[PDB]
């Protein structure tokens, strides 16, 4: 599609933790493609931080709405 | 977001300076085009609607391949999705043109918008189609002489047409 | 920033609404008062030496320590005065901005928000500040709206310190 | 909707307010309105120290490191929001307070009551914030990027009782959860357990009778 | 929330009928006493933060129980929260005064507030107590004679002063 | 919530005063019973499935018609949340035996839990011989002399006891 | 409030579990300091009027103008020397709970929470009580256990106010 | 992991705080206890094949069904007696791990949270692991402090399974 | 996170074996320096503010250009942000001290905050050298041997110079 991707490589994955990353202070970034099928959607593609302990609940609200998971990374 | 003045102010205290005289003349001239500034912001608003559906027609008739089955812009949920980026577009216009700052615009409206088409299978320039449609009729609306009273908007116009150009060209 | 502009549009954003008469009207308000800010901004401007020593004098005749006694938060050496004036010329800098813009955005973003902090870190007392304040609404010489608007990011600058 | 009696009922604030949204590439402005936003609904208009913020919570919100329900996840977990609502309260006034501040709603049966007791009793109170905040309720109003607000107005999905009891948890604008007559007893036991209603009674100043409660 | 306008125009609608010459001309009235709201409300902002901090050092003065160890003033939290709420209550005033109609007053600051004192032990008629003491000071600010056109504001007063009694009955 | 220390602090600082001699005293004093207090929770907490289970066996063997069908403890769902409550008591009273003070009980347990049981049809007078039973199992295991530094307990178990009463008192 | 005590429950509660040998551990170190924390708090009582007064006149040697200069804010006269030592004497009261208590729960719900706003409303220097603390600091007469602790509340509240 | 060194500092980042003294006496709660801790988990681990394999031969005459009956859940085979003495290690080996830590840690990260669903989807009785640990309570000879936090984790292995 | 304790048994773990008696002695000798850590981490907090702004007024005293007009610490804002970072970092410091293991400071602090200051385009060399200083002065509040038990604290000193030393590494 003639497009380019966000660069994650080496440390430029790493986010900041501080006291939101949960139990495992691990923080998960996930890239999807989605669309209005609920709250607006503003974006067609989004990133989403979210905790280890949270990641299943996640990957389910992303999996109900339908939206394509792009990849997924330790951040 | 910034207005037109704010975004002097920014600039200079980046800078660590006093707007100079010159800035401030720059400013009052400005100020002197307000209420062409205005009329023009209530003219295009007072006419959304017949802006977003005669375009969309027009669009549609030049390209019929919109909404055929299968088209982009076939299905009533998907045209809807398109008659409201019309008028989202319009509308964030409009806020520039009352801020006197492409900003808003920018960061609100079209910041992602290309990549948001790309991701979607939007056709970006067939949307670009459909904004200059609406721009054709804007700047008309704008330049009726009628029930106005009469002065030189051709700055105004000018930089309303930026803001329509800058759209166009952020999606496609 | 606050400015009339800026809130007018933002507003109707978070309404999903077109601009309507009512976000007219507040430009018809800016147009009616920002020729005088523009003006009240040069006499400012123009004035800023003699308001911003002034007002430094003001602060070291009202508070006599600041220029007599030793440490990094007074002004007892030309280190510290410097950075007295600076700060003061900061102050009339930004409120000029405000008068630009036509509201406290400036004052909001660039002075305000987290003065508290500096200050009590530095151990620098507000005071100090209000009193510089205080003489440069005493001295700018402004009259009628441009005077109005100016008192008013001044005030509203002591207000945010007291 | 509530037109005529929203002033009467402290709902007329409400109804003048829209949802605040953090845009992708916000502005500072966005980022404190949001903030302030949070700490008067999560934490139930509750006047808030400055020793008391989430200094670094907010810090990651202003710098996109956490989204608004991130934010919300982690004032909702903070020690601040147990020392408000969860250490000296029976659990059930705890998930009243819950469902108010994190859905914007009162509960509407007993089964919640015996889902989030059951859910903290084994997993810990982190597991049934999590609960609240991944909740499909919470996913379909608020999302990734909306603070949560009070939702007065029907929906799909809604039950009556929700509508009454939303009166008998809020108490007014100039009001906080800590500051009302029960004080920390629970609203909604009776009410929950027999499936009952009350009367709805209007907050004080608009309302003379505002302050009457039945006895035990 | 009503302003002064919106507030007849309610009643007009509830009725079904369009306002009267004499409802028109009134709100004309209001108008023409605009820049002595505008004045008022600007004064009262511009020295809010003397208001409260003096009016609260004359309400623990003359009644020191309030701050004295077990006082409800006492500790530094309760003491902020106090300044607080005197700071709140003069704000929501100069909100009523800007419209010219209490409805912001009564639908958002004393909403509920009797319940809040009530709940928590505040003593109302302290706070109406402070109340009045900022009231004396704002309405002195008003009426100063200097640097200011003079005219006659006995009528913004009598507004303002209404909109304070208001929150001091609605406390105590 | 409050603890022994607190307990005290809080009291003296609503009157202004330091702590007087015989108060610092007497915590001087429970600190010496600290040791007595810590086994104590350790001794009740080991035991704390046996304890909730065999009170359970107990209780529903004294009163068969809160198992039998229809009966409040029938079903699993109802059993198991009956199990739940006893050792959700049990739980709140070692918290309160490890402060010292009652008030984690009464705010986290206590509060309200008469008013649940009323409107639900627990049986509130069971749920108080149930929570006797733990109250003997409990006190015994405490006071074991077996494989603990020898000394008198009275006054720790007594304050148990107490907690226990507390917590029948409460929902009978 | 923060005491060992307290969080140990606080833990254990929102985990929902019952206390373990974690929170067996804190009780340990809380009955380890309490007794010297109640020396401290007894030491620091019998001496309050001693601590209060010298702390007091400290802090007026340091910065003269609060006893020259008029206002309300300042103790020219005495009612502002009376308002001052009784704030000195809510610092050295409060100080000895966190003793009694062992944790800063006491500093933290009575006079941190807040003190900001109060010295800005009343524009009340934090520079004069951070003097009074150090006074106090440096002639309790403490040692040991004791010592520290009643240091670590004194250090606290400067830090808050710093 | 549940300790009190990693619990305090938690607690106090949720704050945004500074370690006060509650937080220093939780230390020194780990300090009154690890030595302690550490003796017995040097004795535990010194006798661990002699208490693994005595617990084992424990559960086996006390469900003597779990020798003689065919299934893939039982130890009537070599294979079953292997899985199940290494069971038992891994609770021994990880009660070390608790008095090593001073806490339930290693314990509930390691071997109790999801501990219910294995015993369920491959049919081993609870019972069998209760006997075991109540084996290990009876024969692992320490005393005082030792003594009691071992049996504390011991214990709190044997509530979990009950 | 781990401290100093659990750090060895996740590695003890994942091979599956007991702690070693070196090991053991290990962890022993660190309990032996316990009363130093408590101590070192004592004085850091106590000192914590003047630390905080004794180094920011160094930094800037040296780096003159992050404090002027369009500066990175120009604005009270970013001023504020820029001494909250040295006071968060300091914090983390003392924290990882606290459990003698860099995982909190490591995990929580440090992770992703190069890509937070590149983005923002926070100097990270100036947050180093601000870093440097606030551990040149840790250190010297640390090895002061005044009003405290003399003994030779070298070890827990060398260990807080590498945790500050990892913090200055992870910014710059
Ligand atoms: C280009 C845009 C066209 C144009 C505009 C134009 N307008 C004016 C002057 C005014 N227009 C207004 C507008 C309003 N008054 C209201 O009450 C409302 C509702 C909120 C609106 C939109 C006003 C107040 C003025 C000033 C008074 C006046 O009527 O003249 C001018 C004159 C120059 C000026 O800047 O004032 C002009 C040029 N005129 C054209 O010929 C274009 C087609
Ligand atoms: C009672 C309130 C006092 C009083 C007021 C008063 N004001 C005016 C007139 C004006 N006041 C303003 C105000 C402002 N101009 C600005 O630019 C701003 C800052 C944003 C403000 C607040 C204006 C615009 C006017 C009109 C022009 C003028 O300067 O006169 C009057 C005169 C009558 C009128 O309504 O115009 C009066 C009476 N006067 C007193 O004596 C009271 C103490
Ligand atoms: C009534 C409760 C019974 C009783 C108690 C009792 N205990 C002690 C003394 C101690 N008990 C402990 C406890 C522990 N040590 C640990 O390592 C842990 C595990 C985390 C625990 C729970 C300690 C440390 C002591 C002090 C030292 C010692 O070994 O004795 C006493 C003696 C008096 C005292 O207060 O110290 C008593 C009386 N004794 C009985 O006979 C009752 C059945
Ligand atoms: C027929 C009963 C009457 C009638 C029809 C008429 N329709 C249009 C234009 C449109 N019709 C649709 C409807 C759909 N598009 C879809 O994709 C689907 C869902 C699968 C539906 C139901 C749409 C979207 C349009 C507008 C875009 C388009 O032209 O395709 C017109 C022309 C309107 C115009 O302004 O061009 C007409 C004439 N008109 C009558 O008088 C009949 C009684
Ligand atoms: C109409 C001329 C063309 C067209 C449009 C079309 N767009 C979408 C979907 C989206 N459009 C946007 C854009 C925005 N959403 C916003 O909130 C804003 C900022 C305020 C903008 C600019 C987004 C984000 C989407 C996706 C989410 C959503 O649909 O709401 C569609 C639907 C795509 C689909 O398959 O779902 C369509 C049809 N399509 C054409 O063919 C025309 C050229
Ligand atoms: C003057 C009234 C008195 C005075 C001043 C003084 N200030 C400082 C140091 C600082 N001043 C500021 C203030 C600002 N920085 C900004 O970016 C802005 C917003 C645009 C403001 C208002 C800050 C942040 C500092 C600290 C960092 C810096 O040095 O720039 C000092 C020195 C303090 C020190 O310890 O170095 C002084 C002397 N002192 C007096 O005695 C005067 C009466
Ligand atoms: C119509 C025949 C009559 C009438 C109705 C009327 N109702 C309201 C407002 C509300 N109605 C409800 C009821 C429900 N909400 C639910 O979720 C359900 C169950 C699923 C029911 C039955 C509620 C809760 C409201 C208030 C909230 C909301 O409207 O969203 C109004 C408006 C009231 C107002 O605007 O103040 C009206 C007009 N009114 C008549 O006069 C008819 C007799
Ligand atoms: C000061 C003159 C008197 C006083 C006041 C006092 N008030 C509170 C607590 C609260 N005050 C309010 C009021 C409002 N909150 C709002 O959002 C609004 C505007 C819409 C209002 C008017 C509320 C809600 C509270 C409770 C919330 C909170 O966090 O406090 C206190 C604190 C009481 C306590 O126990 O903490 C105090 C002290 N007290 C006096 O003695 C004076 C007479
Ligand atoms: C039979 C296959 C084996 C057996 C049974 C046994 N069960 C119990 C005790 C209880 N059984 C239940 C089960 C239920 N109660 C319900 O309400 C329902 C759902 C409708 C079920 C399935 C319960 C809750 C208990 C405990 C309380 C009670 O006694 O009613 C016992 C006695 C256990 C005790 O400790 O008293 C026994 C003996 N035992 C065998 O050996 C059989 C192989
Ligand atoms: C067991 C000895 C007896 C018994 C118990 C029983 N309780 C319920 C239901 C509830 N129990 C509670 C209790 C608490 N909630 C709290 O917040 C606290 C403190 C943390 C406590 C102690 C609550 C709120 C409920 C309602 C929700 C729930 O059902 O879990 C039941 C179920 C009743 C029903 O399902 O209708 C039972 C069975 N019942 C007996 O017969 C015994 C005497
Ligand atoms: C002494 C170092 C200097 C000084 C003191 C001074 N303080 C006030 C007024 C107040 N002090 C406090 C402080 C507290 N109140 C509390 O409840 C607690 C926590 C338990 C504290 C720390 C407050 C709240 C006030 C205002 C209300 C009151 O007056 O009680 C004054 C008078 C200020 C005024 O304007 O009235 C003074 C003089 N002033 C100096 O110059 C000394 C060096
Ligand atoms: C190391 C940088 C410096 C140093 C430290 C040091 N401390 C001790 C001994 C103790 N220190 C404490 C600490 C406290 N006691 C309390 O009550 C509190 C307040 C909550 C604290 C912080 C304690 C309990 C001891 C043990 C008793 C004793 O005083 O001896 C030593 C001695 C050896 C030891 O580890 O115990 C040392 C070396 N000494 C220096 O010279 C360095 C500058
Ligand atoms: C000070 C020595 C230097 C400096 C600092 C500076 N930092 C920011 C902004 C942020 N700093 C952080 C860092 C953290 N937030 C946390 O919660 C934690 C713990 C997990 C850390 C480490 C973050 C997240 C931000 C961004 C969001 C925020 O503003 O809080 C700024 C402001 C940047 C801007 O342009 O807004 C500054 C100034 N700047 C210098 O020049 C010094 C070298």
């Amino acid at each position: 599609r003639n497009t380019a991707s966000p660069v994650y490589a080496g440390s430029t994955a790493e986010s900041l933790r501080g006291t939101s990353a949960g139990s495992r202070n691990q923080m998960y970034r996930l890239q999807v493609i989605q669309g209005a099928a609920g709250t607006r959607v503003r974006r067609g593609k989004a990133e989403y931080l979210v905790s280890y302990d949270n990641l299943s609940a996640k990957l389910q609200q992303i999996n109900r709405q339908g939206d394509t998971v792009t990849m997924i990374s330790l951040a | 977001m910034f207005d037109v003045f704010t975004r002097v102010v920014s600039q200079a205290d980046a800078r660590g300076e006093y707007l100079s005289g010159s800035q401030l003349d720059a400013l009052s001239a400005t100020v002197a085009e307000g209420n062409k500034r205005i009329d023009s912001v209530n003219r295009i608003t007072g006419n959304a609607s017949a802006i977003v559906s005669n375009a969309a027609r027009a669009l549609f008739a030049e390209q019929p391949q919109l909404i055929q089955p299968g088209g982009n812009a076939y299905t009533s949920r998907r045209m809807a999705a398109c008659l409201r980026d019309m008028e989202i577009i319009l509308r964030y216009v409009t806020y520039a043109t009352f801020t006197g700052d492409a900003s808003v615009l920018e960061d609100r409206c079209l910041n992602g918008l290309r990549e948001t088409y790309v991701a979607l299978g939007v056709p970006g320039a067939s949307v670009a189609a459909g904004v200059q449609k609406m721009k054709e009729a804007a700047l008309d609306i704008v330049n009726d002489p009628n029930g106005i009273t009469r002065g030189d908007c051709s700055a105004i116009v000018a930089e309303i047409a930026g803001y329509f150009d800058r759209a166009a060209a952020a999606v496609a | 920033m606050k400015t009339p502009l800026t809130e007018a549009v933002s507003t109707a954003d978070s309404q999903g609404r077109f601009l309507s008469s009512t976000e007219l009207q507040i430009a018809f308000g800016r147009l009616r008062q920002a020729n005088a800010g523009l003006q009240a901004a040069k006499a400012l401007t123009d004035n800023a030496q003699s308001l911003v020593n002034g007002a430094a004098q003001a602060v070291y005749n009202k508070f006599p320590y600041t220029t007599q006694t030793q440490g990094n938060n007074f002004a007892a050496d030309q280190r510290g005065k410097d950075k007295c004036a600076r700060d003061i010329g900061y102050y009339l800098r930004i409120v000029t901005y405000c008068l630009v813009a036509g509201g406290t955005g400036p004052l909001d973003e660039y002075l305000i928000a987290g003065i508290d902090e500096i200050n009590r870190t530095f151990d620098l007392s507000p005071s100090w500040y209000v009193e510089a304040l205080k003489y440069i609404k005493a001295n700018h010489g402004l009259s009628g709206d441009a005077r109005d608007e100016a008192n008013s990011y001044l005030d509203y600058a002591i207000n945010a310190l007291s | 909707a509530i037109t005529t009696a929203a002033s009467r009922l402290g709902v007329a604030p409400y109804n003048e307010s829209r949802p605040v949204e953090l845009r992708p590439d916000f502005s500072l402005d966005d980022a404190k309105m949001v903030i302030r936003a949070v700490y008067r609904q999560v934490l139930g208009n509750d006047y808030i120290m400055d020793s008391e913020r989430l200094k670094g919570a907010e810090s990651l919100l202003t710098n996109g490191s956490i989204s608004v329900r991130e934010f919300v996840r982690t004032v909702a977990k903070s020690e601040l929001y147990k020392k408000k609502f969860l250490y000296n309260n029976f659990q059930t006034r705890v998930i009243e307070l819950n469902y108010k501040h994190l859905l914007g709603r009162a509960p509407f049966s007993e089964d919640e009551v015996i889902f989030h007791l059951d859910l903290y009793e084994n997993q810990g109170f982190d597991a049934d914030i999590d609960s609240y905040i991944d909740s499909v309720e919470y996913q379909e109003n608020f999302g990734e990027n909306i603070v949560p607000y009070y939702r007065f107005n029907n929906q799909v999905g809604d039950r009556t009782v929700g509508f009454t009891r939303m009166f008998r948890l809020y108490r007014g604008y100039a009001n906080s959860d800590r500051s009302q007559l029960e004080r920390s007893s629970s609203r909604l036991a009776t009410e929950l357990g027999q499936n009952t209603v009350s009367a709805i009674v209007g907050p004080s100043g608009s309302n003379a009778g505002w302050a009457y409660r039945p006895s035990r």
